[PDB]
RNA sequence: GGACUCGGUGAAAUUGAAUUGGCUGUAAAGAUGCGGCCUACCCGUAGCAGGACGAAAAGACCCCGUGGAGCUUUACUAUA
RNA sequence: AAGCGAGUUGUCUGGUAGGGGAGCGUUCAGUCCGCGGAGAAGCCAUACCGGAAGGAGUGGUGGAGCCGACUGAAGUGCGGAUGCCGGCAUGAGUAACGAUAAAAGAAGUGAGAAUCUUCUUCGCCGUAAGGACAAGGGUUCCUGGGGAAGGGUCGUCCGCCC
RNA sequence: GUCCGGGAGUGAGGCUGCGAGAGCUAACUUCCGUAGCCGAGAGGGAAACAACCCAGACCAUCAGCUAAGGUCCCUAAAUGA
RNA sequence: UUUAGGAGUGAAAAGCUAACCGAACCUGGAGAUAGCUAGUUCUCCCCGAAAUGUAUUGAGGUACAGCCUCGGAUGUUGACC
RNA sequence: GGUCAAGAUAGUAAGGGUCCACGGUGGAUGCCCUGGCGCUGGAGCCGAUGAAGGACGCGAUUACCUGCGAAAAGCCCCGACGAGCUGGAGAUACGCUUUGACUCGGGGAUGUCCGAAUGGGGAAACCCACCUCGUAAGAGGUAUCCGCAAGGAUGGGAACUCAGGGAACUGAAACAUCUCAGUACCUGAAGGAGAAGAAAGAGAAUUCGAUUCCGUUAGUAGCGGCGAGCGAACCCGGAUCAGCCCAAAUUCAACCCCUCAAGCCGAAGUGGCUGGAAAGCUACACCUCAGAAGGUGAGAGUCCUGUAGGCGAACGAGCGGUUGACUGUAAGGUCGUUGUUCGUGAAACGAUGACUGAAUCCGCGCGGACCACCGCGCAAGGCUAAAUACUCCCAGUGACCGAUAGCGCAUAGUACCGUGAGGGAAAGGUGAAAAGAACCCCGGGAGGGGAGUGAAAGAGAACCUGAAACCGUGGACUUACAAGCAGUCAUGGCACCUUAUGCGUGUUAUGGCGUGCCUAUUGAAGCAUGAGCCGGCGACUUAGACCUGACGUGCGAGCUUAAGUUGAAAAACGGAGGCGGAGCGAAAGCGAGUCCGAAUAGGGCGGCAUUAGUACGUCGGGCUAGACUCGAAACCAGGUGAGCUA
């Protein structure tokens, strides 16, 4: 990497050169040759372990929150505060996670922290987010448990 | 990746300069005549608590030689004195204790001198 | 909370077997000569054996050009329940459909039931199976 | 040309043992003839700079 | 004029480590820490070479090395 | 719900290339309710336990964070490669101050003055170790000024530095 | 008694016994095989010292005996017959 | 001040091209490659060797086999008497 | 008590050692906004109305840099926004304010020697002629190429295509065909796109059109000192599945979905302690499509810059949409050989060295030489944007480093090494903030006192914490009459008793004796070698369906590539496709059985007292690569002085 001249002092006098040329990890200022290339990562995960492996994870998470739900009924248009704070009905505002799905990109993007909850939205399934939030709830009267 | 240990190794050497007894000059915080001396004070040290009956062998064999000859004595050639009585068995650290009252071979002489006939 | 414990949300699940092993990185642990530096071990390129000999001697037979080989459908269990799905189109599940080079027959004999099949083959191993089972002549090229 | 290198050397043990063959002689034998006290080895003040006559100036 | 009194500066080649005397013997036989024996009050500096298998580049005299370079001969052969 | 043995007999040998096998811990990442101001992390030392490696008791000091169990990743660990740099070294206070082509002193100064300065005496070169032109250094020359350092003593002298 | 496989080693030893080969039966010289030994473990005996007489171990006890070696001493053990 | 690298200079020594030219230096082609050889890092529980033969422009090079560990196995085939 | 006496043996130890306290120039960890690596998405040079970058150039100083050199920190204008002061010796001062000082967004300008610069000289900062001007002084400028009579162009470039381009250490265990390959280097071109790309074509069932890339095959056919080895077409994806060129479209502009810097607002409460206001203990509401990094002494949503909501002109590009000033349809071949996968020979096909310019249309080019029949294409010149492959800049983004770590640069490639192109450092850090400090002392001063500063000055004006060989002193203890680098225990010996508990802590005359470690060694303990120490680097691994195999799992009829759609995960969709699969046989082909021929007797197989499996991961060895690193003199391309000897 280091790119400079070639030739050197006396390789064999003086005092044991060991020179010719500078091509080890050895003289401080350089590299080490051979190791870390870029990588692109190259595994492809079984396709069929996934619509199930996801059951899997409701073998003993069965007990996780679940249900049938469309965003807020009591409520008007959007403007999140008192919609979330619909979510008191059941201790669901400083006791767990909260999972989230729903179908509607208009009204799902109002609830982003560090240590809070997360949020991407897909309207289908993903393993990403299986455990990360306590209660699995996906309910979208749109793409809900449906296996399709 | 990256670890950079310039200071893990301090504890490493010290943790075996946990010897650093009375040596030479200053071989206690040294960093030569320490992990060195170290594998000097490895090697029998690990037979020195064992090895050393032979050591204090050398203790009662001058005792139980021939102490009190005013009797008749003789150890070596009586031993077979000693394994005479009826149940003998036993010996040393009953040598240690021999070193305590003079009168463990008073009626415990010819009390095995001529127990043959 | 937090007074005597440790954790607080499973994934300590730890499993109930194994997988990896003790792995290498070769030239390690501060010891061991291992191996032998001449040459070996490093680039060597060809084989680690001997070299190109004992391939040599023999006269050598050319003839190796894809042509043809086959392959079956074992003949066991498809002339017996079997209707239709196994004609010379529909037939894709063990590489059959694949055209161009033949799948002649090759069947066992005695039979005692049938089936039906767009066969385009007439192999002289099945001849003790090309009818019992069922299924017309048509010679095709 | 070089005459058999150093490769051992003396660092301690020895290199103690070498302040006392000199050291320094160690004094304070006289204090000046009559006057305060200065002397040397045999050698009037600069004090009242004499030995028992005038000499020298303060 | 240098070796000795005194003021300042004092490095390099090198090197595991010195409670660093010897014999005769022993050891891959050229042992001072080994054997067995004898022996010195410890230290400083001047001076001397037997001494550490003296120092320096891992002999370059040589051999091993399916190493290199260099010159020559009709060596196999390219070639202006 | 990941497999575990006393009761016992031989083996439990010591092991160089090797086989099956356990870990101490640091950096990256998961979950961080967290652990720290009485202050943890940086470090210095005290006889608990551990198959070894190491984990433990407390202050000291230090100044803002830091690691944990279930987990995977990482340039995961010789003092030791006559290595390389950075620093301490010792040869050691000896050999040496430079071509052995003499110098004493009065006095200026001041911090003391032997090598500055005003100067009578001495001597070496003077086809030189003169002055100008040639190359060079570029700041030499001055009005002079201060020691941190250099001029291999140092100094109140430099053409050091302004 | 009984093979298939992931992977070794590094090919250049020494000695006493067993007998010859080159040999003034000379040589920890050299060739060979056969037990052991040291290349991979310590001791007593052997003055200490790889194959020699006895003996190869789990860590700890200042508990016992056996073989060699010794029964005058420097450091064990009857100048007992 | 042109000559220069595989050329010139040259009193021939096989001397020199800028303190080593057996064919300059520097940036660059590849690290000449290496059976040579220095080394290849923390601490371990049970097992274990070859310098014998065959191969070699082949020898302290290397291949394999008896020779080690492990998965499976060998329902009577072990060695001693 | 005493005369004498030896015996017994006692302290000091100049100096040192076992142990602690106090310590250095040096210094790592914990740790720090810029400084390094891999990257997405865009953008992607100016060009005699002359570029990269240097030289010498202004502020009451100017030297390393901002701009600019004399109209040198900058000017027309519109405009942002601000109203105060122009970058490091932050420069005291000097000076300007709230209808434009202060910083600036874009279209312009004074623009010094060199760069193409080119008047001449021609060794960057420097010397000359000759004509226009003109109060006696001095002002306008001088060089080659192509339509030629002006002018237009050539400059320097870090990675993208070819072309003139061409060796070579290595391997084959050495070793001229060869692998490297057409690679190092030289030279020519333009755009940031050129290059192949619409044809005398690929395929092969009696099909299919424009190049390339990767996906799968084929890692097959061939090649080949027949050796390592290089390696298409047959079936596959998408970006793209679009027209025309030598002899019968482009140019200024209005409007524009739309980009480019100055810039506009942008959310929502606080008290008490150990203490530096604690965001830690506690308490309650408000902000929500916007709750990534960060500064202000202790991690803050209610102090603030982003993020969601959206804006900005004068100048211009930039991806443009209807249209105005233009007119959008005139050669095979032989012989010697380079390539192609084809080392060239059992083979057409690119083309050259001298020879043949035939065919001339149901004539002509080939299917790997030729015969016969088919298939397709026709001398004759180019354009084709889109993807494939690239990485100077502008936001944003990653299980990295940490200022000998990382590029050598966290403001140096300073000085320079110097014979020449050409080689180069080492080095960071005080707390939020210097408040980096008046006031009496020794002294020349450096350096040190008081005492504030300092929340905290064992930070400390060459500065965090601050371990260490060497190095600074004393002390409880022993020691010169005792012998071996060292050792461990061993009775004693002075000390201490963080638990009277005849028990221990800091230790030593001396005793058994006892020879170091690394580590290429049959082999030693060696004088066999490596080693003064400290701090780090410390290597068979990394991508590769390269393969075999343990375990867990997927399936028993099994498992997927290429990216197309989604797109801060995905994913099903996907049989390009190969491996397993009856086999044997040179293969043909054969066949559940098989090569022999004159064929119950034999080796393998479906078979079989039978797994027919396969994919992911860490992993046994190996593999394509230097890929365990380093140490060799020698071969080469280019380039640099010969002021050394000549």
């Amino acid at each position: 990497v280091s790119k400079t001249g070639r030739k050197m002092y006396g390789q064999k006098g003086t005092g044991n050169a060991r020179h010719g040329d500078r091509s080890v990890p050895t003289f401080v200022g350089g590299g080490v040759a051979f190791g870390p290339k870029p990588r692109s990562y190259d595994y492809t995960l079984p396709r069929q372990v996934r619509q199930l492996g996801l059951a899997m994870a409701i073998a003993s998470r069965q007990e996780g929150g679940k249900l049938v739900a469309v965003d807020g009924f009591d409520i008007a248009d959007a403007k999140t505060k008192n919609f979330i704070s619909w979510a008191k009905q059941n201790g669901l505002d400083g006791t767990e996670k909260v999972l989230l799905v729903t179908d509607d990109e208009n009204t799902r993007r109002a609830a982003r922290n560090v240590s809070w909850v997360s949020v991407l939205p897909v309207a289908g399934v993903n393993v990403y987010d299986i455990l990360r939030h306590d209660r699995l709830v996906i309910d979208a009267a749109a793409l809900e448990i449906v296996e399709e | 990746p990256r670890a950079k240990t310039g200071i893990v190794r301090r504890r490493r050497h010290k943790k075996v300069l946990k010897r650093a007894k009375g040596f030479w000059g200053s071989r206690s915080k040294q960093y030569r005549n320490a992990f060195q001396t170290l594998l000097n004070a490895a090697t029998y040290e690990y037979r020195d608590r064992r090895n050393k009956k032979r050591d204090f062998r050398r203790l009662w064999i001058q005792r139980i030689n021939a102490g009190a000859r005013l009797h008749g004595m003789n150890y070596s050639t009586f031993i077979n004195g000693l394994k005479r009585a009826n149940i003998d068995l036993n010996r040393k650290v009953l040598a240690d204790i021999a070193a305590r009252e003079p009168e463990a071979f008073k009626a415990l002489v010819d009390a095995s001198r001529n127990a043959r006939q | 909370h937090d007074l005597k414990p440790t954790p607080g949300s499973r994934k300590d699940r730890k499993r109930v077997g194994r997988g990896p092993g003790g792995t290498d990185k070769t030239a390690g642990r501060g010891h061991k000569g291992q191996k032998s530096r001449s040459g070996a071990g490093k680039g060597a390129f060809f084989e680690g054996g001997r070299s190109r000999l004992i391939a040599r001697l023999p006269k050598r037979g050319f003839n190796n050009v894809g042509t043809t080989y086959e392959v079956v459908k074992l003949s066991q269990l498809q002339d017996l329940e079997d209707t239709t799905f196994d004609r010379d189109t529909l037939e894709a599940y063990r590489l059959v459909r694949r055209k161009n080079r033949p799948v002649k027959l090759l069947a066992s004999g005695e039979i005692s039931r049938a089936v039906t099949v767009h066969v385009d083959a007439a192999s002289a191993a099945a001849i003790k199976a090309v009818e019992a089972a069922g299924g017309r002549v048509v010679l095709p090229e | 040309a070089k005459h058999p290198v150093p490769k051992k050397k003396t660092s301690k043990s020895k290199r103690d043992m070498r302040r006392s063959h000199h050291a320094l002689t160690a004094p304070n034998l006289t204090e000046c003839p009559q006057c305060h006290g200065k002397k040397l080895s045999h050698h009037i003040c600069p004090n009242c700079g004499y030995y028992d006559g005038r000499q020298v100036l303060a």
